[PDB]
């Protein structure tokens, strides 16, 4: 409903995009597997 | 026949195993050094980059390029750039190579030493051609390309010696040994129980005779007869790595004798 | 990260050997040791050169542009 | 032919000037690179 | 090789033994002074103020940014930026005094608040020299 600031995210955590990306997805995302 | 004799045991396109009879150690070693550093070869020594869509650094490739062996046969009929009179280089002192590479295929496209091509005029002398000892006829993988990975270079190869850079090294490794049975007592073998049983006997033990226990030490004994193996990287053929090793060393001694005449 | 041209120690051109080394292990199902000597790598200076190299170039190529 | 800037993601030449918007022509992403000098650089082969 | 030191094969060093690759990223942003009083990225010269760097600006393009091919060296200017007042005071970032190298990759983007954001990478190759630890 209401916005109360932004929370920094840990890389490879639940809320990080990279938690579900495959070896090939990462290479595509310019991130090291 | 003459002063120091020679007996070729085994020979190939890239390896000569011989015995140097009737010589001094100093001479046999001076020849070793000359073959290592003082023989002149041709090597890439300027890499002008145009495009590099590669994963690899321009200088990584540049360093890598010099280390490729080039035909150095008729090298002696080519001036050292430094002694030539042109600003930078020309056909009298340098061989110009050109490399163009692009990943046309979906699969990784490779760049080989075969892919370099001479653009300068060789004036009808066996030089510049990259050495390909490869069974498949490619020889030396420079680097790899993906999709639109492009590589455009111009290379200037010049005369030079390995004492300036190991890329101008005409030889791989010179195997050198004398006195297999330690008769000259030039070593005091480290041991636990039996020095003779602990230390392996070299292949050269068949070319000399075991000392016989009850025989006292020969304090007069001197080392002539040296078992050597000169290996060529490819630039110059093995026979010449030896021959030019002998002529270069002669020329060095000659210069001294010649310089003494100006004095 | 791409096979070194020449062995650091004695300078035997180890450059061409790579592709042929990988093919001896994969295809000819040879053990690393025998495969090495088959390419002609006699001294251990040359032997480590191939035997101990990690071809990171293949990883870097996986990155699109 | 000659390119001021190159897009990082879709590697599409963008050859822009100032106040032309730092975004790319198709995908949004501002990333943008500077693309090599035509004044060719030489190296010693050591 | 006495007392914790070591001798190394120069012939091996040439063949590529223990060669390194050193990169350094230099970063800059166009500063904003409230009333749209913003700094700009440009190759500057003389002009009324004259507060400027010793080093050569002649390596910079018209955007005040070196192209990714160039070989930088001394106190050579890497990023050319300028601040006006109430006009060439300087704001340019020169290559670290000690250093030298080749411009590797130059990126021009935007900071979350719409300012011109620039990162410049400078690549060099490190050869194992004498005081080099191992
Ligand atoms: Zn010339
Ligand atoms: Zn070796
Ligand atoms: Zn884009």
């Amino acid at each position: 409903k209401v916005f109360i600031g932004r929370l920094p995210i840990m890389l490879r955590s639940k809320n990080c995009y990279l938690s579900e990306a495959t070896e090939s997805d990462l290479y595509k995302l310019k991130e090291c597997p | 026949e003459e002063g120091p004799q020679v007996k070729i045991r085994e020979a190939s396109k890239d390896n000569v195993d011989f015995i140097l009879s009737n010589v001094d150690l100093a001479m046999a070693n001076s020849l070793r050094r000359v073959m290592i550093a003082e023989i002149p070869t041709l090597a890439i020594d300027s890499v002008e980059v145009e495009t590099n869509t590669t994963v690899l650094a321009d200088e990584f490739i540049a360093h890598r390029l010099g280390l490729i062996p080039l035909q150095s046969m008729d090298i002696e009929q080519l001036e050292y750039s430094r002694d030539c009179f042109c600003e930078d280089h020309c056909d009298k002192c340098s061989v110009v190579l050109t490399l163009q590479a692009f990943g046309e295929s979906e699969s990784t496209t490779n760049v080989y030493s075969k892919d370099l091509v001479i653009v300068s005029n060789l004036m009808g002398r066996n030089i510049g051609h990259p050495i390909i000892q490869d069974k498949e006829g490619n020889g030396v993988l420079i680097c790899k390309l993906r999709k639109g990975q492009e590589l455009k270079l111009t290379c200037v190869a010049k005369k030079g010696i390995a004492k300036e850079h190991a890329k101008w090294g005409p030889a791989a490794a010179i195997e050198f040994e004398y006195d297999p049975w330690n008769k000259l007592k030039h070593t005091d073998y480290w041991y636990e129980q039996d020095s003779a049983k602990e230390w392996p006997q070299s292949k050269n033990c068949e070319y000399e005779d075991p000392p016989n226990e009850g025989d006292p030490f020969d304090y007069k004994a001197q080392a002539d007869t040296f078992y050597m193996n000169v290996e060529s990287v490819g630039s110059i053929p093995v026979d010449q790595v030896v021959v030019r090793g002998i002529d270069t060393l002669q020329k060095k001694v000659a210069s001294i004798l010649l310089a003494l005449t100006q004095m | 990260m791409i096979v070194p041209v020449r062995c650091f120690s004695c300078g035997k051109v180890v450059g061409d050997k790579w592709e042929s080394y990988l093919n001896l292990l994969q295809e000819d199902e040879l053990d690393e040791g025998t495969a090495l000597s088959r390419l002609g790598l006699k001294r251990y200076c040359c032997r480590r050169m191939i035997l101990t190299h990690v071809d990171l170039i293949e990883k870097f190529l996986r990155y699109n542009p | 032919a000659t390119l001021k800037y190159i897009c990082a993601e879709c590697s599409s030449k963008l050859s822009l000037s100032r106040t032309d918007a730092v975004r790319c022509k198709d995908c949004g992403h501002r990333i943008l690179l500077k693309a090599r000098t035509k004044r060719l650089v030489q190296f010693e082969a050591r | 090789n006495q007392e914790d030191s070591m001798i190394m094969n120069q012939s091996s060093i040439d063949r590529g033994l223990f060669r390194s690759l050193f990169f350094r990223s230099y970063m800059d942003q166009e500063k904003k002074y409230g009333m749209s009083i913003t700094e700009t990225f440009e190759k500057p010269q003389r002009t009324n103020t004259l507060r400027m760097k010793h080093g050569t600006y002649d390596k910079l393009d018209d955007d005040g940014l070196i192209a990714p091919g160039v070989r930088v060296s001394g106190e050579d200017v890497i990023i050319g930026k300028t601040t006006p007042i109430s006009s060439k005071r300087d704001a340019s970032t020169p290559l670290r005094s000690t250093e030298n190298g080749i411009v590797d990759q130059v990126l021009v983007t935007t900071n979350q608040d719409g300012l011109k954001f620039v990162k410049v990478r400078v690549r060099t190759t490190k050869i194992p020299q004498i005081g080099d630890k191992f």
